[PDB]
RNA sequence: GUCCUAAGGGGGGCUCAUGGAGAACAGAAAUCUCCAGUAGAACAAAAGGGUAAAAGUCCCCUUGAUUUUGAUUUUCAGUGUGAAUACAAACCAUGAAAGUGUGGCCUAUCGAUCCUUUAGUCCCUCGAAAUUUGAGGCUAGAGGUGCCAGAAAAGUUACCACA
RNA sequence: AGACCCUGUUGAGCUUGACUCUAGUUUGACAUUGUGAAAAGACAUAGGAGGUGUAGAAUAGGUGGGAGCUUCGGCGCCAGUG
RNA sequence: AUGGCCAGAAAGUGGUGUUGACGCAAUGUGAUUUCUGCCCAGUGCUCUGAAUGUCAAAGUGAAGAAAUUCAACCAAGCGCG
RNA sequence: GGUUUUGCGCGAGUGUUUGGGUGUAAAACCCGCACGCGUAAUGAAAGUGAACGUAGGUGAGAGCUUCGGCGCAUCAUCGAC
């Protein structure tokens, strides 16, 4: 995979995005992995996460699950937070984690906390893949925010199709190559053989066609 | 069917009888009756008689704190261990079927 | 076919492989059949070069 | 590393953990006395209803450590007075007695100087040089014959021969 | 210095699912090996159509974006089950 | 008979064979008279009847930069019937 | 071809005789390069490589002594590289 080819696609998906077609609300550039050479179902599945350059998801929520003084940073810093208390009022009510997971698309977790995460709420959000963040009581939690939302996964299903939100139509071209580029360096890294388990690569946005790289 | 069972079927291995495996035998140098194995039984024979004779050897390769006194305890031991780990390993087994 | 060797008859009729066996067992002796043709052929004691015997006979232990 | 006339069984007597009030040393915590104490102690199991003149704890007796018989059950027996096994009956132990209870539990064996396996990034070498696989060496770990490999080189000679 | 018995790192003849081999036999492949026709199976596409164990519009490929699509009839998140 | 039974290190090699089922070869029993305890189907004898279950070499496909590794396909016999 | 002991030469060196020169001719005499063993060990290997001290301290120890001690070989023990 060369620079150019990859430079062309993001125009082309930038110009088809904003010119060509263009919605009520802001879309997300998304990437989509097949892999070949490599099969889930017989070796361990890996996983990882890696903080893009620039936050690719402007219209998601962040659930803050803290102390009164994480509830405070939180209200400072503009994010909703939710309290322990309200934690054993759940008591690991699965309709109610199903709500929670279902509404909220990131959540954060302070390390006094996280340890009763499992005991209250139970491995729900693990399933889901909403699995809080933890954030110490040093830490600034506007850059923890920051860095949770710039924060994409790239773990192993049981099938071959992967997709990650590597960035919006709102940004700038730089900045999707930045994304892009990072993420796919990452997959590169996490794969044990690098380019050789690289089935296909598509980049596409919500609401466009997609181009593909590899 | 255990697996001492089944080597025991196929190698034609008859059970014992009862006067057979009785607990009791002749020792002839005391002249007297004495048990095989359990309380004072011969298996522990000389961890309570006052002199017991040691190999230099074996005093040098004994490991300190440990005494004479307590070797044939400690083979004991390690064949009640070894008796219940293949009688764990047979009711596991005999439960998976 | 899979073979006329021993080892091949055993994994033929399925035998749990580490078993011990008797000397001369074959496709026409088993161990029962072995031990009786072998009480024919007991009787003798061991002897040293000088004939001094060294292990007794079968039922003559001395 | 020390201790035991073993456990088990039968019978009888007693009630525990804890709290309050009392007693030279004795002072939160030593022992004794009373009261209250559904077991909150102990013993087995894993109650969503185990046990209180007991299934707890101490005394008395047995401790004989695996009885005898069976034409019956199941398996086996080139050593077929059958053996093992199940069941039954008798015996036995205890108790004044009604009764209660015992007359076992298991398991192929062999290596540990062995077998299987892991790691080395800043360990060494692959000898014309370098890189990447690979291989060997050296070092350090893990586990233990279910998933630690394997453990099948017989006879006969009255046709004979030699030392 | 026979015969008999005893011993052997014993020798030799013979037998047999004893061990390891092997003559013969049988089967496949390559070559010798040239000149022409005709079928069948498997993979790939250019693709088309589907997919209920239970609950649950749907007979649930799954994955990631998503509360908006909208060809103007409406389809949708939201509600419910997994 | 492009056969059977043999032989030879092999051969454009030999025998049976100057042979052809009333023949050749291999067995067992052993003149004549008598004679087939009764019934099967475990071992064995033979059926190209379906299977790929086992499945060698060669050949085919995939991965890798290659050494190499992994897959099917897989004759006879064995296995099943 | 080893190993221990005896005698001999030389001695941190030692061994002329594969070969060359020479000869009164298989003798004797002479010559030297390389090489063998020894002079350094250890590590699988890459590799590294033996003085703190009158080449150390303590107790013995023949012999010598200026009669205060100096102390061979060797032994035990604590140190150093």
């Amino acid at each position: 995979i060369t620079v150019a080819g990859v430079r062309q696609n993001v125009a082309e998906l930038l110009d088809y995005s904003n010119n060509v077609k263009k919605r009520n609300f802001l879309e997300t550039v998304e990437l989509q992995i097949g892999l070949k050479n490599y099969d889930p179902q017989r070796d361990k599945r890996f996983s990882g996460t890696v903080k893009l350059p620039t936050v690719p998801r402007p219209n998601m929520s962040i659930c803050i699950l803290g102390d009164q003084h994480d509830i405070d940073r939180a209200k400072h810093g503009g994010i909703d937070a939710m309290s322990a208390d309200d934690l054993k009022k759940l008591n690991k009510n699965k309709k109610l984690i199903k709500k929670l997971a279902r509404k909220y698309d990131a959540f954060i977790a302070s390390e006094s906390l996280i340890k009763q995460i499992p005991r209250l709420l139970g491995p729900g959000l693990s399933k889901a893949g909403k699995f809080p963040t933890p954030v110490s009581h040093s830490d600034d939690l506007s850059a923890k925010v920051n860095e949770v939302k710039s924060t994409v996964k790239f773990q192993l299903k049981k099938v071959l199709c992967m997709g990650v939100a590597v960035g919006n139509v709102g940004m700038t071209q730089e900045q999707l190559v930045a994304n892009i580029m990072l993420a796919i360096n990452y997959l590169v890294s996490l794969l044990k053989k690098g380019w050789q388990n690289v089935g296909s690569l598509t980049i596409k946005a919500t609401m466009s066609p997609p181009k593909r790289l590899y | 069917e255990t697996k001492w069972q089944a080597f025991a079927r196929r190698r034609g291995i008859k059970p014992k009888t009862r006067e057979q495996r009785r607990n009791l035998q002749y020792n002839p140098t005391t002249g007297q009756w004495e048990r095989k194995w359990g309380y004072k039984g011969a298996n522990k024979r000389g961890e309570t008689d006052p002199i017991i004779e040691v190999s230099a050897a074996k005093e040098a390769m004994r490991p300190e704190g440990t005494s004479v006194r307590g070797d044939k305890r400690r083979e004991i031991r390690a064949r009640v261990k070894k008796n219940q780990k293949q009688m764990l390993r047979n009711q596991r087994i005999a439960a998976e079927k | 076919g899979t073979g006329k060797k021993e080892k091949n008859r055993l994994l033929r009729e399925g035998r749990t492989p580490g078993d011990p066996h008797v000397k001369g067992e074959n496709f026409y002796r088993s161990a029962k059949k072995i031990k009786t043709l072998n009480i024919l052929k007991e009787g003798k004691p061991i002897r040293d070069s000088k004939g001094k015997i060294v292990k007794a006979a079968s039922f003559q232990s001395k």
